[PDB]
């Protein structure tokens, strides 16, 4: 842990970016696989921060690890591999908390490994595991976005003013595919500090030819009156109908409801978790607190904030939105309500 | 010591040619408002107490426009002084004449009459004086640069420069343009003497604002073939030191050519030069008041907007301009006393005062100056400039980059 | 086309037969007369054109889904099973009406009429308030048919639904089509009554059959297709203003219809 | 003489380009001093002519900056004072100038003591082991909070302002006194506002129907407060009350350069991207719960009477 945490957020880990976990490790990593080591280093340094990008990188690293995995004698691999992959996941979590996508993916991989019988050969098992990972990715990530792109194309109209927030690999694709089909609309990109990841969507839209706008989230109440729809992306859909997404989503949906604007949500079926949550206090993630430091004017005001023992710096990442503010959810199965997540989980 | 500046209200370079024949460069209406007004407002806002306005080309119009302006009033704190002369041929001659007259005393700023900026120079000026007071008579000039992207529309190749300065203490060691050249050369003296902290910078926008010193005019009198500022810096770097000051939270740019003109206009209308905006009316004029509304749409008095027309983006309508029915204007600047027809599409068009556009005209990315006129069924292409008092017959389609002027040799005559 | 002829035949022969039931009957009758799927889609569009209601479209979609030797058997069984949907809904909904309660009903509907006819048969007493439904004077027909059963009906004004909302213990209205999110497509004067009922915590009940489930998800009054509205004739009511649903499949919540539709896959 | 003219011109020019006095109290003091100056040494022989001159000067000052709704309030207050002092004698013109300066000095003393009068009501609204959420940087709210820390222990949450992160300075100045402060972004105003109990914020001005003009993001804060049914206290002195109503509010928000929202070094996308940066926003009265002033706490539904007592209905448009 680094720095002093908040009283209400003292049950969560607060790591740092400068403090690397590879200091107390061998350059040729013995206990940990080099692939997983570099993956955790990238996660800690922020090289891979996308919800789906993180899962894809994790699965590719796991494929690489399996490619060079030798089953010892005196034991089967169907269990040795599961027992060996656990410390890797623990190290990855120590580097950066895992996401719901990564959790579901490792669960599916463990289930598939357990489904392998000792009756089969090692090479056949490894090849089947690799092919299974490949086709699972292609289905739940690649093919799971083409159906959502043609389902949301119906709800997009000419002259619409769609409002997006943050960065999402699915929202940008939906908009870029709807623009090329014949729709002529304009997008409003909302961003928040300190990540400022909305600029990614802004650039991806400008390069596509869609008229786009950019403004910070505090001014969301000023532009919403002219907004017709609010298309948002999330990281996970809880079993209680709620939605887990970036911290600046719940208040955005609240202001949209206050302005009488229909809110939408687009998520893949593989992000349908089984747990539940009521607020952003029981399970969240506190990133490095020094990200709030900003060069405003002539000097920084939080340059030595740790000298003040009473001052705390909260850097929440995720948040939980109630089902009372979500109208429609878009998936590969079709348009379903916000209170139908358990039905899809069935 | 009161801060004093020198304003060169004449660019002996002729890039707006043919347009600079009937009317000076520095009085071309950018946003219903002259450029010298922007420059004078910047100088008056940064702390300048006295200015010396030098004009050679069409100086009578410049002065007789300034004498009605608000900076020449007895209630202005920046007293301006117009010095007109027919001998001036380049900036070097102007500095030579200042040295001959002994007008300047202390650190003075050297800016052109077509510079639009909201930069504050108190910080840079302090740095300059402190630096000169640690090394007596060492630092001679401080050039202000605005860090930008090499992709930005405002960065034209004609003004694009590359610098190699020291990072320990901001100091110019090499300066050269990049107009029509692909691989840059940097001599070895830079690493020969000093500059352990040396770095090449290509992300800079030359604001043409420089805090000069009397020694600058002295050296300009010594070397007779210094015709501009760029050559002063090159000839001083072959041999005194020249330093910089970089800004990141302020705007500054010089209108050097036509492509540069349409770049500052979008920024000024889009409030990139705050507080300097059309809504502010920084001239104290009666015929330039407007009201800013959503989407940066500015409407003046007596706009006479017709039913059906749609203003979609950052447009600026003048006072007295008349708009018809079922029109479509966007990213377009309309002057005062303009009068449009019906079914008129304007996309990134700059219409000055006294223009009339007939019905059925489609104009895109082209500039119409004073007293211009186009008949019905006329379509103008991008960069299709019309100068003063031309009339385009009906059913004509002008090619891209076409230039029409009433002077025979200027361009394709009327 | 003889399709419209048979449709009008079934509609005129049986006055209380629903539109969707008659459409499905005509479709099954013409099925006796691959290639077949397009033939059917064509029949469904002409029928849909003659009567622009959501019930007919829902019934046609459900029939075609049933179509994807054995089809005649399954269709006869389906028709006989859907015939008793009215009684199945009545036997389940008439128990929610207690003595001394005031009812607030919308324009005429055969299902609510059957529910009330079954409730009064169980030795019960209540009061009813029917809206005139200005678009077409069918609320007066409902009040007449109710007073014919010896019940103290009272016709109210179309703009007085908010004035008598405090004097109503519950609200029971029909539905032309149940959308995927639990909402309902009902008469144009239904969205305003549900809003008042919610503003005064009044149980807003909805009565509909199973053949009225449609794969639609309107976000507001604009997302509704214009072919159903045509002074619009119908409106969409959000599920947050509905308390429960009485269907032949049993008493359902606003969310169970989405589960049923997902199970059916359109 | 013309020294008054040049002082007025300097004031108008300072109000034109940027902000002058940092604190609103200093702005009101300077405006009242300038009004007293133009009143004391001038050629005037009646009351209506002085009213017209004051109206012209106030119109000029308001045209200089429409979002600075503090000079107009002082102009209207001076107009009301003149009208009352004229009616007290007419219902004349012998020594009106002598008591006008006395009334202006009394108003100046009130403006000086308003801060201490507002800060004295801190314990009446804060209890032990309480959590308070604020936004931006307000000297009145800072005093209100630090006046209770000397006798109570609470947890102060501060939400920064994304365009100009001024909440950091407030959090630092508060933690300098041991108040257990916290810093966070504007996006985390709703997800975190589930354990908060009270909200105390400031404002730029108070409208006629109870609404007010606050910094950007205050609307979302009020929405969250109303969604969680938490009280929303507004610590604002009397000079921040404007008689104008919520007209369609085009000049309501102050739009500044997009450099704060999106930097100039982004690239070529700035030519085809419209960036807006509104500084202020409109907060309806229904989302407000109380108004703490130097004359005691009041409800939003009673501000009309305070206005009627402060300004004359004829000087509402100026």
């Amino acid at each position: 842990d680094y720095g002093s945490k908040v009283s209400l957020f003292s049950h969560l880990p607060q790591y740092s970016r400068q403090n690397s976990l590879t200091q107390f490790m061998s350059i040729p990593s013995s206990v940990i696989h080099p692939a997983m080591v570099r993956l955790g280093l990238q996660y800690s340094q922020g090289l891979v921060s996308g919800s789906n990008a993180r899962c894809i990188a994790l699965l590719r690293a796991l494929q690489q690890v399996i490619q060079d995995y030798t089953t010892p004698p005196n034991e089967e691999l169907s269990r040795d591999l599961v027992n060996k992959l656990k410390p890797y996941m623990s190290f990855l979590t120590q580097c950066r908390p895992l996401s719901a996508s990564m959790h579901n993916a490792i669960k599916f991989l463990n289930k598939e490994i357990t489904s392998v019988g000792s009756s089969k050969r090692e090479e056949e098992a490894k090849s089947e595991l690799r092919a299974a990972i490949d086709r699972y990715v292609q289905e739940k990530i690649v093919l799971a976005a083409q159906a959502i792109s043609r389902f949301a194309y119906q709800k997009i109209s000419n002259g619409d003013v769609i409002l997006v927030y943050g960065c999402s690999s699915l929202v940008s694709r939906i908009l870029q595919e709807a623009w090329t089909e014949g729709r002529r609309f304009r997008v409003v990109v909302v961003d928040s500090r300190p990540w400022l990841e909305g600029r990614h969507t802004l650039r991806s839209l400008v390069h596509a030819g869609v008229p786009a706008s950019y403004l910070l989230i505090p001014a969301a109440s000023y532009v919403l009156p002219e907004v017709s729809k609010v298309l948002l992306g999330a990281h996970a859909l809880l079993a209680n109908g709620s939605v887990m997404s970036r911290v600046g989503t719940a208040q955005l949906a609240l202001v949209a409801r206050a302005h009488n604007v229909p809110v939408l949500v687009c998520c893949e079926t593989y992000k349908f978790c089984e747990r539940v949550q009521t607020d952003a206090f029981v399970s969240n993630e506190l990133d490095d607190p020094d990200d709030l430091q900003c060069k405003r004017g002539e000097h920084v005001a939080l340059a030595n904030w740790q000298n003040h023992a009473s001052l705390r710096l909260l850097n929440l990442v995720y948040d939980v939105t109630p089902p009372e503010l979500v109208d429609l959810v878009i998936t590969e199965l079709g348009m379903i309500p916000c209170s139908s997540v358990p039905v899809v989980l069935r | 010591p009161p801060l004093q500046a020198v304003l060169v209200a004449d660019s002996f370079d002729r890039r707006f040619f043919p347009i600079s024949k009937d009317q000076p460069r520095v009085l071309l209406p950018l946003a219903n408002v002259a450029l010298i007004d922007y420059t004078l407002e910047f100088l008056t806002a940064t702390g300048v107490q006295e200015t010396f306005v030098f004009c050679c080309w069409k100086a009578a119009q410049i002065k007789e426009h300034l004498l009605k302006s608000k900076w020449c009033r007895p209630t202005s704190l920046n007293v301006v002084r117009i010095i007109t002369s027919e001998l001036y041929r380049s900036l070097g001659d102007v500095l030579r004449d200042v040295d001959a007259k002994a007008l300047v005393r202390s650190d003075f700023l050297l800016v052109y009459g077509d510079v639009i900026s909201n930069i504050n120079i108190t910080r840079a000026l302090e740095e300059h004086r402190l630096r000169r007071k640690l090394e007596k008579n060492v630092s001679v000039m401080t050039m202000i640069f605005k860090e930008s992207s090499p992709s930005h529309p405002t960065r034209c190749h004609e003004d694009n420069v590359v610098v190699a300065v020291d990072s320990t203490t901001n100091r110019v060691l090499h300066f050269q343009k990049t107009q029509g050249l692909r691989r840059f050369a940097f001599p070895l003296s830079l690493f020969q003497g000093s500059s352990d902290g040396v770095e090449v910078r290509y992300d800079l926008l030359d604001c043409h604002i420089s805090i000069c010193s009397p020694q600058v005019a002295q050296l300009f009198t010594d070397n007779f073939d210094y015709q501009t500022r760029d050559d002063f810096v090159r000839g001083l770097l072959v041999n005194n030191q020249i330093h910089m000051h970089v800004t990141a939270k302020e705007y500054g740019a010089r209108v050097s050519n036509l492509h540069m003109y349409s770049a500052v206009c979008a920024d000024v209308i889009r409030r990139w030069v705050y507080p300097l905006t059309p809504e502010a009316n920084f001239t104290d004029s009666t015929t330039q008041s407007c009201t800013h509304s959503r989407h940066n749409i500015y409407r003046g008095p007596e706009v006479s907007l017709g039913h059906g027309s749609i203003l979609e983006e950052n447009v600026l309508l003048g006072s007295g301009t008349v708009i018809g029915s079922n029109c479509f204007i966007t990213n377009s600047v309309i002057g005062p006393g303009c009068h449009i027809g019906d079914n008129v599409v304007l996309d990134q068009t700059y219409l000055w005062q006294g223009v009339r556009v007939a019905a059925g005209a489609q104009i895109h990315q082209s500039l119409l100056c004073d007293n211009a006129e186009v008949k019905e069924r006329v379509t103008l292409k991008p960069r299709s400039v019309l100068t003063s008092q031309v009339v385009v017959g009906p059913n004509i389609t002008l090619p891209e980059g076409s230039v029409i002027s009433l002077h025979p040799p200027d361009a394709e005559e009327d | 086309k003889e399709l419209i002829e048979y449709f009008k035949s079934q509609m005129k022969e049986d006055p209380d037969m629903a539109s969707a039931v008659a459409a499905i009957r005509t479709l099954l009758e013409f099925l006796k007369r691959q290639g077949l799927r397009a033939n059917l889609t064509s029949a469904i569009e002409t029928l849909c054109g003659v009567d622009s209601s959501v019930a007919v479209s829902s019934g046609g979609e459900l029939f075609l889904r049933f179509i994807s030797k054995i089809m005649i058997e399954r269709g006869e069984l389906f028709l006989r099973r859907i015939s008793l949907s009215r009684n199945k809904i009545a036997d389940l909904c008439h128990t929610f009406i207690k003595d001394g309660a005031t009812i607030l009903t919308h324009a005429y509907s055969r299902v609510v009429l059957r529910v009330l006819e079954a409730a009064v048969a169980a030795k019960k007493r209540f009061s009813v308030y029917v809206t005139e439904s200005q678009p077409d004077l069918s609320g007066k027909k409902m009040a007449k048919a109710l007073c014919h059963l010896n019940v103290p009906v009272t016709v109210v004004l179309d703009a007085a639904v908010g004035y008598i909302m405090e004097k109503a213990d519950l609200v029971i209205v029909g539905a032309e089509g149940v959308v995927e999110n639990g909402g309902i497509i009902n008469k144009i004067g239904t969205n305003q009554m549900a809003v008042c009922a919610k503003a005064q915590n009044k149980p807003f009940y909805v009565v509909a059959e199973s053949f009225k489930f449609v794969r639609l998800f309107p976000l507001n009054q604009q997302d509704v297709p214009d072919k159903f509205k045509y002074h619009p004739w119908v409106d969409y009511t959000a599920p947050s203003l509905i308390t429960l649903l009485f269907t032949d499949l049993g008493v359902l919540t606003p969310s169970a219809v989405s589960d049923e539709l997902i199970k059916l896959y359109l | 003489g013309s020294e008054l003219s040049e002082r007025i011109e300097s004031f108008v020019e300072t109000l034109k380009r940027g902000g002058g006095p940092r604190s609103s109290e200093e702005m009101a003091r300077e405006t009242l001093g300038l009004l007293r100056q133009i009143i004391t040494d001038h050629r005037w022989s009646n009351a209506g002519e002085l009213m017209e001159l004051i109206r012209r000067e106030g119109r000029r000052m308001t045209a200089a900056q429409p979002s600075e709704t503090t000079v107009g309030n002082m102009v209207r207050r001076v107009l009301k004072i003149i009208r009352e002092e004229y009616g007290r004698l007419h219902g004349h013109y012998a020594q009106l100038q002598s008591n006008i300066i006395e009334a202006i000095n009394e108003l100046l003393v009130e403006l000086e003591g308003t801060m201490e009068n507002i800060a004295a009501q801190a314990l009446e609204h804060i209890h032990s082991n309480e959590v308070i959420m604020t936004i931006g940087f307000s000297r009145t709210v800072e005093a209100f909070l630090k006046e209770a820390a000397r006798k109570r222990k609470f947890h102060v949450i501060v939400a920064e302002c994304a365009p100009f992160c001024q909440g950091h300075e407030m959090a630092v100045n508060l933690s300098k006194a041991g108040i257990e402060t916290t810093v966070m972004t504007d996006a985390a105003i709703f997800a975190v506002m589930s354990r908060v109990n009270k909200v105390i914020i400031g404002t730029k001005t108070i409208l006629a129907n109870g609404a007010l003009r606050a910094v950007t993001g205050t609307h979302t804060l009020a929405l969250a407060a109303k969604h969680h049914s938490t009280p929303l206290i507004v610590c604002a002195p009397m000079f921040k009350l404007s008689p104008q109503f919520p007209n369609e509010e085009d000049s309501f928000h102050k739009f500044v350069a997009p450099e704060e929202v999106l930097p100039f070094t982004e690239g070529d996308i700035l030519e085809k991207v419209s960036v807006h940066c509104p500084v202020f926003d409109y907060v309806p009265p229904e989302l407000i719960t109380l108004f703490i002033s130097n004359i005691g706490g009041n409800a939003p539904s009673y501000i009309y009477r305070l206005m009627s007592e402060l300004y004359h209905p004829d000087d509402h448009v100026l």
